[PDB]
């Protein structure tokens, strides 16, 4: 979910910086990163990648380094059929489908299976399930004839140049994300990745729904090349980044804008507060080190109070209520920093649930929409303030239902939990405006929250010679049962005490502990 | 300015960390992914033998009922058999790195069958298909294609 390079020129001493820090549920299985270093006498790579995949995804070594973020590419699409005899009606007539009789077995519960018959139905546009509501809906997903995914990022993460880097990203292999990439010869790049099929109409809501599946019209066969992607090489800005924000500003004087490519590719919705503090961060700030670089990371602002508050607390402070009253006067007291010790932000969150949506995204309520002429700053005010302050009543008791106080400080209720290790947490909602995203679960019934999903792998290196990189894995870097290596970093992550990250044998030789010699 | 002199591993190990990070040496590419697999299978052997479970399309009948939705999935989109193209497909250079890979999740489980969880034994002997296969499922039948949204629900 964040993704940060930034060109020698922006920087102190004159080498290009990456962050690696993308967001994932915590517990889900196949999202799991681990992290490793492999050495050979022909490579060198260091990094995170999802469990059980035989390359790492978030990857460096002494001359570069990549790291990804979702984009949500559109690689498959999804077509309503339109049923009728026993086919589906599809240009002028009824097509009959391609049946195929396959079966699987099932494990019964006395340890016995059953065998299963499963008859595979599939359209020309590709296989067919039937929704519970008894849509019949065929998906054609895109790609499927690209072998070469673990490959291309293999070939990628050790090339020997950014020449070869991109030779091998235009294989067009890997079907999405947003991949950033930098060097210790100082070349920078963003790249909107991933295979999306050529299509002649449509705004990309139009193809992230059901398309109509009865003709040819819509059922498309190529796909894109890497040169007809949204991609930033080196910029004037001299940075590049993307916090799953649509890919409209990856760079601040921006190099190209929405009317340069199809509109089926990426969408034109407002950008996340965190996307926008984002490009805030790293336009903002020049002459860079790996400390700054890393202090900037940790960013956890609230910035939706910052576009709330100003309306919100006067109009709040004239309401008859007098705990509303005393609500406004603790948030208007708060430094809207989602710190430990903050005693507004619990209370705040809650208000912007009701103002914002459950998921925090929603721009009813402001009063100044967004805007990409001004893509940092627009979403503001309140539009409402009367409707926004009920709102703000009925978080009161939210809060409180919540969290037994409407004070209560934010690192008691958000808290960082593995194993028998508990330590307060900071930092939070992406979409309020937190750049360090920690996804608190709601609370258990003592008020207690801790993260569903956020920072996970974080990595910050800086391509000198040699390389200095730092980083930290939230869960540990093992959850098999019995380890001490599951809850061994959190504490470490609440402290925000980074670890260096060795790559030099003499490192390595001197860190050891656990050794195992194997031949293959 | 070159950067700084690349090491030449001279036999194969592996030098975990304070943390539980494998410094993975290999004295040649296979060498590595068989480390790597080793390393893996040490640290989340149990999901990594679940997930390829899964991604034969074999979840139903291994586990039974709470994993038969994502056994449908994945054979109606035909994920485990297309995996198989793609193993073949590799270039040899690659499916050697990709055997390696199953090799090494293999040693270990045969090495430590302890340190290793019984509903996941069945699943055992790997293969570089296995590890194709799972990519694939992750990343176009869990990223780009889920179940949620073409099923809607």
């Amino acid at each position: 979910s964040n993704s940060w390079a930034v060109a020698p020129g922006k920087t102190a001493n004159g080498n290009a910086l990456l962050l690696q820090n993308p967001h994932l549920s915590w517990t889900t299985d196949y999202f799991t990163y681990y992290e490793a270093h492999l050495v050979t006498p022909d490579f060198e790579i260091y990094g995170a990648t999802q469990i059980g995949l035989p390359v790492i995804r978030f990857a460096f070594n002494q001359r570069m380094g990549i790291t990804n973020t979702v984009n949500g590419m559109v690689g498959a699409t999804n077509y309503r059929l339109t049923l009728q005899d026993g086919g589906y009606l599809y240009d002028g007539q009824v097509r009959p489908f391609e049946r195929r009789q396959a079966s699987y077995r099932l494990r019964q519960a006395d340890g016995t299976t059953v065998d299963k018959p499963l008859e595979i139905r599939s359209s020309v546009h590709g296989p067919v399930f039937e929704r519970a509501d008894g849509t019949a809906v065929a998906v054609r997903v895109a790609g499927l004839d690209r072998p070469g995914m673990l490959e291309q990022y293999f070939d990628m993460i050790t090339a020997d140049s950014f020449d070869d880097y991109e030779a091998a990203l235009a294989r067009m292999q890997v079907p999405t994300f947003n991949i950033v990439y930098a060097d210790r010869e100082g070349t920078i790049n963003y790249s909107f990745n991933g295979v999306a099929p050529k299509r002649a109409e449509g705004d990309i809501a139009f193809w992230q729904g059901l398309v109509p599946g009865d003709s040819s019209r819509y059922l498309w066969t190529e796909t894109h090349p890497l040169d007809d992607l949204p991609r930033v090489t080196n910029p004037p800005g001299g940075f590049v980044q993307n916090s799953n924000d649509p890919p409209w500003t990856p760079t601040w004087p921006v190099t190209y804008t929405p009317k340069d490519f199809p509109s089926y590719l990426a969408p034109q919705t407002p950008h996340s507060l965190r996307a926008q503090q984002s490009v805030r961060l790293m336009s903002e700030n020049d002459d860079l080190t790996l400390e700054r670089f890393m202090a900037l990371q940790l960013s956890h602002r609230a910035v939706m109070a910052d576009r709330t508050l100003p309306d919100l607390i006067p109009a709040a402070l004239i309401d008859p209520d007098p705990e509303v009253q005393a609500a406004a006067r603790l948030l208007a007291a708060w430094d809207r920093e989602f710190t430990s010790d903050s005693r507004a932000a619990l209370l705040f969150e809650e208000w912007a649930r009701l103002f914002a949506g459950q998921n925090f995204a929603g721009q009813a309520g402001f009063a100044t929409p967004w805007s990409l002429d001004k893509p940092v700053s627009t979403p503001y005010g309140v539009r409402d303030p009367k409707a926004a302050v009920d709102q703000l009543r009925t978080a009161i008791a939210n809060t409180k239902r919540k969290y037994g106080a409407i004070d209560r400080p934010f690192g008691d209720a958000s808290r960082m939990i593995l194993n028998d290790v508990n330590v307060p947490g900071a930092a939070g909602y992406g979409n309020l405006g937190s750049f360090r995203v920690f996804t608190w679960s709601d609370p258990d019934e003592n008020g207690v929250r801790t993260p569903v999903h956020g920072e996970t792998w974080v990595a910050m290196i800086e391509f000198s010679t040699p390389v200095r990189a730092y980083g930290l894995m939230s869960y540990g870097n093992s959850r098999q049962p019995g380890t001490t290596h599951y809850s061994d970093q959190i504490e470490r992550v609440s402290r925000a005490d980074f670890r260096e990250l060795l790559l030099r044998r003499e490192q390595v030789e001197a860190a050891v502990q656990e050794r195992t010699p194997f031949n293959f | 300015q070159a950067p700084i002199a690349a090491y030449k591993p001279r036999s194969n190990e592996i030098l975990w960390d304070g943390y539980g990070v494998p410094h993975i040496y290999g004295v040649d590419a296979p060498s590595a992914f068989y480390g790597y697999g080793w390393a893996q299978a040490r640290s989340h052997g149990d999901n990594i033998l679940r997930l390829y479970g899964e991604a034969r399309g074999k979840g139903a009948e291994y586990w039974g009922p709470d994993y038969e939705q994502t056994t449908v999935w994945l054979l109606t989109n035909g994920v485990p058999e297309r995996a198989q193209q793609w193993y073949a497909q590799q270039s040899p250079d690659f499916r050697a790195n990709l055997d390696a890979f199953a090799a090494g999740i293999n040693a270990y489980a045969q090495q430590n069958p302890d340190d290793i969880s019984p509903d996941v034994r069945q699943v055992l002997p790997v293969s570089g298909a296995d590890v194709v296969a799972h990519a694939h499922r992750l990343m176009n039948f869990l990223y780009v294609a889920s179940p949620g949204r073409t099923l809607g629900e």
